[PDB]
């Protein structure tokens, strides 16, 4: 029974696990997305500002 | 005396064989156990075998 239910204990401790590391991946890659359309944005408004700078 | 003797002899044998066969059927329930001590054994290590195997 030790073994028994420490397996049990651990293996659902491991499904836990898995249901965060799961979206981890998920909350690593919007991350990313924001990154990206924030540079992107960033060069957007450069060149504008430059652009308006002329007189 | 001849028939004195004898009655002596007729009691003794009688009580004598009553505990003879009182211990023979001791010895038939203590063969039951033997056989039942000896299948408790297998089953019960058979279940601690098992439960290494698990283990």
């Amino acid at each position: 029974e030790d073994s028994d239910r420490k397996y049990e204990e651990v293996a659902r401790k491991l499904v836990i696990l898995e249901g965060e590391l799961e979206r981890s991946e998920e909350r690593a890659e919007v991350a990313e997305s924001k990154c990206g359309d924030l540079e992107e944005e960033l060069k957007i408004v450069t060149n504008n500002l430059k652009s308006l700078e002329a007189q | 005396r001849a028939q004195e003797r004898l009655a002596t002899a007729l009691q003794k044998l009688e009580e004598a064989e009553k505990a003879a066969d009182e211990s023979e059927r001791g010895m038939k329930v203590i063969e039951n156990r033997a056989m039942k001590d000896e299948e408790k054994m297998e089953l019960q290590e058979m279940q601690l075998k098992e439960a290494k195997h698990i283990a």
